[PDB]
RNA sequence: GUAGUAGCAAAUAUUCAAACGAGAACUUUGAAGGCCGAAGUGGAGAAGGGUUCCAUGUGAACAGCAGUUGAACAUGGGUC
């Protein structure tokens, strides 16, 4: 009888980019 | 068949901790009949729940 | 249409994420946040040369 | 916050009013398509935060 | 520790419920309101956020008195009672 | 049908060998259930709390090397188990384990 | 309702069905093929042994990463596993199918299992927490069960 | 498709029996074996959370296994 629970909105957030920067070729 | 109420309630009545206050699993329904401090104070003074005296830490050594 | 083909406000992420360069709405929580904003090819975008 | 002012207790009074389920006779009316309370709020997940 | 383990330090509230618009925006450490400008005389609205005018101009409340001025204008503000 | 009662010594020092310290003494009781199951045929084994106290009375990593137990086979009723029979293992004390052997005792 | 392969001697065949039951689909498929065609005396007796881990269920189509076992030599195969909860619910339907065989008035020990279908249900969704504050879904896979039981004439 | 795969591995730990129960590795009691060891895994508050407190009832959700349990759901109470 009760309405189904959860299924709330996400809200993706920023994450680290380009893995381990490390050292660029030069 | 759920004595967690009577678990806590004797500890406030005996004025001692929860880890000790016990005897008689055999009279299970006799304890679970009761639900109040009035009820449980009868049950202390006739012998279903005892103090279980303190563990020993002798200084004789 | 005349107005409010795009009432919304958005800028685009750009490069460092794998999505695309359509503008994406700004915010979070409400699950339209992050979706495709105005333009032709999006849900809730304006039309192409909104009729006058 | 366990000791507080009166404006908050009026605000918090109304949020417990809101926070109760749907009776089973409004659900069986005519002119109805409500199934539940969507404005239902649970205090672990969604704070009201004033 | 720039992020998570210094979000645990968030403890005191700056914005608080105000009394004219009531939207948890009343900066206690200045005593002003960011939404409608409480100690000022005038209701804060600007022309760069059209939706904010749309959120709080007339029509969205009740107009619980301003409606029946429109009702009385349909007869030109009568002051008698009725015939029997 | 059979209601026999025997008495056993069980060399726990070999039935525990290499079971680690924090796991040692539970396998003592897993093995007695494996011991009591095999010796009587029946699967259902209930051991006494007196038997539990005797095993555990020197910690979980120092089990006594041999335990003179008593194997009794009984039977269950009253909207019963699908089994007819079961076991009630009980702890009989003896000081030293020389010259003793598995003697069927009524 | 409607079944795949509605039977060919329909008064002389009883049927049972299950929908929206919380188990794993890929486990329930392989145990259905072990069942299929076995007599209902042996269908009772086989699925007690899977819960007792004495006799396996071979994994024929959904085989990825299942370890080998000893008991797939009854099946001409290598990889077997011993699913409890597939066997728990699939032993359930056979007693429900026994129950319908009682009411119609059959000879319930001539009953072989003619047809048994297991197909995926609308899957229920939960969420768990991976690294960097990224949600990834975490969902069930329930399955619908049908069966037809036909007398060996 | 990957896939019944990674994975459910931080901080020493469970055991035996008994009751209710369709149903017990986890719920309750009882005994043993334990650890926190007074800068506590203890007793109480300020901030913030706002009914979470208590009781009873169910077991479709949810609790990343399970549950006969709960800070879940349902009903009713309590803050002088
Ligand atoms: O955790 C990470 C970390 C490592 C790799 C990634 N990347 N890079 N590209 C990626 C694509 C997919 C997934 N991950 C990715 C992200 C983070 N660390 C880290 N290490 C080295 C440089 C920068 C950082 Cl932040 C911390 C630092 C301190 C010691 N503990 C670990
Ligand atoms: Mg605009
Ligand atoms: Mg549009
Ligand atoms: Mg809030
Ligand atoms: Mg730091
Ligand atoms: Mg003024
Ligand atoms: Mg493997
Ligand atoms: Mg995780
Ligand atoms: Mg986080
Ligand atoms: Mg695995
Ligand atoms: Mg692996
Ligand atoms: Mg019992
Ligand atoms: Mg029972
Ligand atoms: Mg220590
Ligand atoms: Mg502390
Ligand atoms: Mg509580
Ligand atoms: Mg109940
Ligand atoms: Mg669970
Ligand atoms: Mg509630
Ligand atoms: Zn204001």
């Amino acid at each position: 009888s009760w309405w189904p629970l959860p299924l709330l909105l996400l809200l993706l957030l920023l994450l680290g980019p380009a893995g381990a920067r490390a050292q660029e070729d030069e | 068949s759920m004595l967690r109420l009577q678990k806590r309630l004797a500890s406030s009545v005996l004025r001692c901790g929860k880890k000790k206050v016990w005897l008689d699993p055999n009279e299970t329904n006799e304890i679970a009949n009761a639900n109040s401090r009035q009820q449980i104070r009868k049950l202390i003074k006739d012998g279903l729940i005892i103090r279980k005296p303190v563990t020993v830490h002798s200084r004789a050594r | 249409s005349e107005l409010a083909g795009h009432q919304t406000s958005a800028e685009s992420w750009g490069t460092g994420r794998a999505v695309a360069r359509i503008p994406r709405v700004r915010g979070g929580g409400t699950h339209r946040s992050g979706q495709g904003a105005f333009g032709n090819m999006c849900r809730g975008g304006r039309m192409f040369a909104p009729t006058k | 916050s366990s000791h507080k002012t009166f404006r908050i207790k009026r605000f918090l009074a109304k949020k417990q009013k809101q926070n109760r389920p749907i009776p089973q006779w409004i659900r069986m009316k005519t002119g109805n398509k409500i199934r539940y309370n969507s404005k239902r709020r649970h205090w672990r997940r969604t704070k009201l935060g004033l | 520790t720039k992020g998570t383990s210094s979000f645990g330090k968030r403890r005191n509230k700056t914005h608080t419920l105000c009394r004219r618009c009531g939207s948890k925006a009343y900066h206690l450490q200045k005593s002003t309101c960011g939404k409608c400008g409480y100690p000022a005389k005038r209701k804060r609205k600007y022309n760069w956020s059209a939706k904010a005018k749309r959120r709080n101009t007339t029509g969205t409340g009740r107009m619980r008195h301003l409606k029946i001025v429109y009702r009385r204008f349909r007869h030109g503000f009568r002051e008698g009672t009725t015939p029997k | 049908n059979e209601v026999v009662t025997r008495e056993y010594t069980i060399n726990i020092h070999k039935r525990i060998h290499g079971v680690g310290f924090k796991k040692r003494a539970p396998r003592a009781l897993k093995e007695i259930r494996k011991f009591a199951m095999k010796e009587m045929g029946t699967p259902d084994v209930r051991i006494d709390t007196r038997l539990n106290k005797a095993v555990w009375a020197k910690g979980i990593r120092n089990v006594p090397y041999r335990i003179r137990v008593r194997l009794s086979r009984k039977r269950n009723e009253d909207e019963d188990s699908p089994n007819k029979l079961y076991t009630l293992v009980t702890y009989v004390p003896v000081t030293t384990f020389k010259n003793l052997q598995t003697v069927n005792v009524d | 309702v409607r079944y795949s392969l509605d039977p060919e001697n329909p008064t002389k065949s009883c049927k049972s069905r299950g929908s929206n039951l919380r188990v794993h689909f890929k486990n329930t498929r392989e145990t259905a093929q072990a069942i299929k065609g076995m007599h209902i005396r042996k269908a009772t007796k086989y699925l007690k042994d899977v819960t007792l881990q004495k006799q396996c269920v071979p994994f024929r189509r959904y085989n990825g990463g299942v370890g080998r076992c000893a008991q797939a030599k009854q099946w001409g195969w290598t990889q077997g596993r011993w699913p409890k909860k597939s066997a728990e619910f699939l032993l359930h339907m056979l007693k429900n199918a026994e129950s319908n065989a009682e009411l119609k008035g059959l000879d319930v020990d001539s009953l072989v299992i003619e047809h048994i279908q297991v197909n995926k249900a609308p899957k229920m969704r939960r969420r768990t927490y991976r690294a960097h504050g990224r949600i990834n879904p975490y969902m069930s896979s329930p399955c619908h069960i049908e069966m037809i039981l036909t007398e060996k004439e």
